[PDB]
């Protein structure tokens, strides 16, 4: 009910103020106030908003300026230690897809790089908001990774592996 | 330094209750 | 003389019980001592040192010069330098004890039960008329004194006292939230009286807000200084409110409030958010004051470069 | 029952593994015997004339 609304916009997005303003500032408000939640509010919420937080990141992949990705991260890390271990490892595995071939994309650049000075700034500006995007979206992965790694290691999961085929 | 400031006790004349007490002490 | 400077001392002598070659020395040492009685013994021994000591006065000027290491003052001394001194003076009060007479003149009580806490509070006590006229002649040097001392003071001993002065003092729990009070109410709507030259008072008053003692036992008291805190929030409360008139209108006093008083409000939440204090925290003096400010959050959710503090707040709220 | 999750992949042999017979352990036993003094002992000394 209160947090349907946040999954209504997840599409669309592309900025941080334009159409997200209020989002950017309400977004914590419920970020914090599910973690404290007659009682014994399910879990299905919290999943929910985890995979559209998630979303909402990886939807503003390309984006030129943009500093809420280093905020939402921080205020949403409390959020994904209860979390669901197939729910969101079917948006993970996607966004970091996504993130692994905008990689592959932009090394080819430098690659064909060795006029000089202008590629290099364009390389730089590309591995700028790369390495922005990375440290937005891999402290959301580290939380997720230290638990759910014994589940991975006593039973062997075939995503678990093509996750750890990206990182590498 | 430690200027010394004595305080005034040649002027107190000792009862007779306390005259004992200076003998026994200065046996003891 | 060590009798007679005694009883010039102002000190009553009563007869309470009955005085009870080889010499047969009676036992003395089954007597156990009490702390008053530790005060006479050492003003007792100082007798001997002062009567000594004014003598060598004498000794010295006939001398002509010269410094002793023995000529020092009975609070410089220690017990070591003590075992030459004490045996004195300690075998007359066992003597006087098995004589039978009788001398008349909590230990936190005594002690420092106010502390460098509250010694700081009565300073911010004073400070508040060096405040009010700095005040009336804003509308020359205690203002000095604490934009250089008392300030870094302060915000130095809440950080060094932070752990072990909230969970053993009561006293002083109900009065370091006070001291915020002040504190918070010291700096009025703009900062512009405060001046660049103590921005550290937000600084403090983060430190202090961060190092609340009486969590709860602020609301489960008889509530004495709530009313301060009650009028502190509410206080902040229209202070945010009255943000909507211009930010969603349109500037003077108001912005100041922004980058001096929301970080507080901010830290305060996450000071209670932390150690989940809301068993009793919301009590009477604050549910008057949390039934405006759910209002107030209701208000400005609706709400240019102020969102993420805006945000940064409602989180911690 | 927590050596694959932590410690198997790093590479670590239990400390008995090729081993038919278990680990024989020594104890502390409280029972104050006799025991010759020290040569080097910090407080004593025991001289033979």
């Amino acid at each position: 009910r209160l947090m349907a609304d946040i999954g209504g916009l997840a599409e669309s997005g592309a900025r941080y103020t334009e159409m997200p303003h209020v989002i950017e500032i309400t977004l914590p408000m419920l970020c914090s106030y599910l973690p404290r939640w007659c009682t014994a509010v399910t879990s299905d919420h919290l999943n929910s908003l985890l995979g559209n937080i998630l979303r909402i990141i990886v939807n503003n992949l390309g984006i030129d300026e943009a500093t809420w990705m280093k905020r939402l991260a921080v205020f949403a890390q409390p959020i994904v230690s209860r979390a669901r271990p197939e729910l969101l490892h079917s948006h993970f595995i996607p966004t970091i897809g996504r993130l692994r071939k905008r990689a592959g994309k932009v090394v080819a650049e430098e690659e064909q790089l060795r006029e000089a000075e202008e590629g290099e700034l364009l390389v730089r500006d590309e591995f700028s908001v790369l390495c922005r995007d990375l440290y937005a979206l891999y402290p959301l992965l580290i939380r997720y990774v230290d638990n759910n790694r014994a589940h991975w290691l006593t039973e062997p999961n075939a995503n678990a592996e093509e996750l750890f085929r990206m990182v590498g | 330094n430690f200027d010394p400031r004595p305080v005034e006790t040649l002027n107190v004349i000792i009862p007779e209750k306390l005259d004992s007490f200076i003998n026994k002490f200065a046996e003891y | 003389e060590s009798l007679k400077a005694m009883i010039a001392w102002e000190w009553t002598i009563e007869k309470a019980r009955e005085g009870e070659y080889n010499p047969q020395p009676p036992d003395l040492s089954g007597v156990t001592l009490s702390r008053e009685l530790q005060a006479m013994a050492e003003q007792l021994a100082e007798n001997y040192h002062n009567t000594w000591g004014r003598k060598k006065k004498q000794e010295l000027e006939a001398k002509g010069g010269g410094t002793h290491p023995l000529l020092v003052p009975y609070d410089t001394l220690t017990a070591k330098e003590k075992a030459r001194d004490r045996e004195k003076a300690q075998e007359l009060l066992k003597f006087l004890q098995m004589n039978g007479y009788a001398v008349t003149r909590s230990s936190i009580e005594k002690r420092f039960a106010f502390g460098f806490l509250q010694q700081l509070l009565r300073w911010m006590d004073i400070s508040q008329e060096f405040i009010a006229h700095l005040e009336a002649v804003v509308s020359e040097q205690e203002i000095k004194f604490f934009a250089k001392i008392l300030l870094p003071l302060i915000n130095q001993y809440f950080t060094n006292h932070c752990l072990y002065f909230l969970s053993a003092s009561n006293k002083e729990k109900e009065m370091i939230t006070s001291l915020f009070c002040k504190l918070a109410a010291l700096v009025r709507h703009r900062v512009s009286l405060f001046g660049t030259d103590a921005p550290a008072v937000v600084n403090c008053l983060h430190i202090l807000a961060r190092s609340l003692d009486a969590r709860t036992v602020m609301k489960s008291g008889p509530e004495i200084v709530k009313a301060g805190l009650r009028s502190f929030f509410e206080s902040a409360s229209e202070d945010i409110e009255k943000m909507v008139e211009n930010l969603r209108l349109g500037g003077q006093n108001l912005t100041y409030t922004t980058v001096a008083l929301l970080p507080v409000l901010t830290t305060l939440f996450q000071h209670i958010a932390q150690h989940q204090f809301g068993d009793d925290v919301i009590l009477d003096d604050v549910q008057v004051s949390c039934y405006r400010t759910l209002c107030s959050i209701y208000s400005l959710g609706t709400t240019e470069k102020l969102r993420p503090a805006l945000g940064e707040c409602l989180a911690r709220l | 029952r927590f050596f694959a999750i932590c410690g198997l992949q790093e590479g670590f042999e239990p400390f008995a593994i090729n081993m038919q017979r278990p680990v024989t352990t020594w104890f502390s036993k409280s029972l104050p015997q006799f025991e010759p003094v020290p040569p080097e002992h910090p407080h004593y000394e025991v001289a033979r004339m």
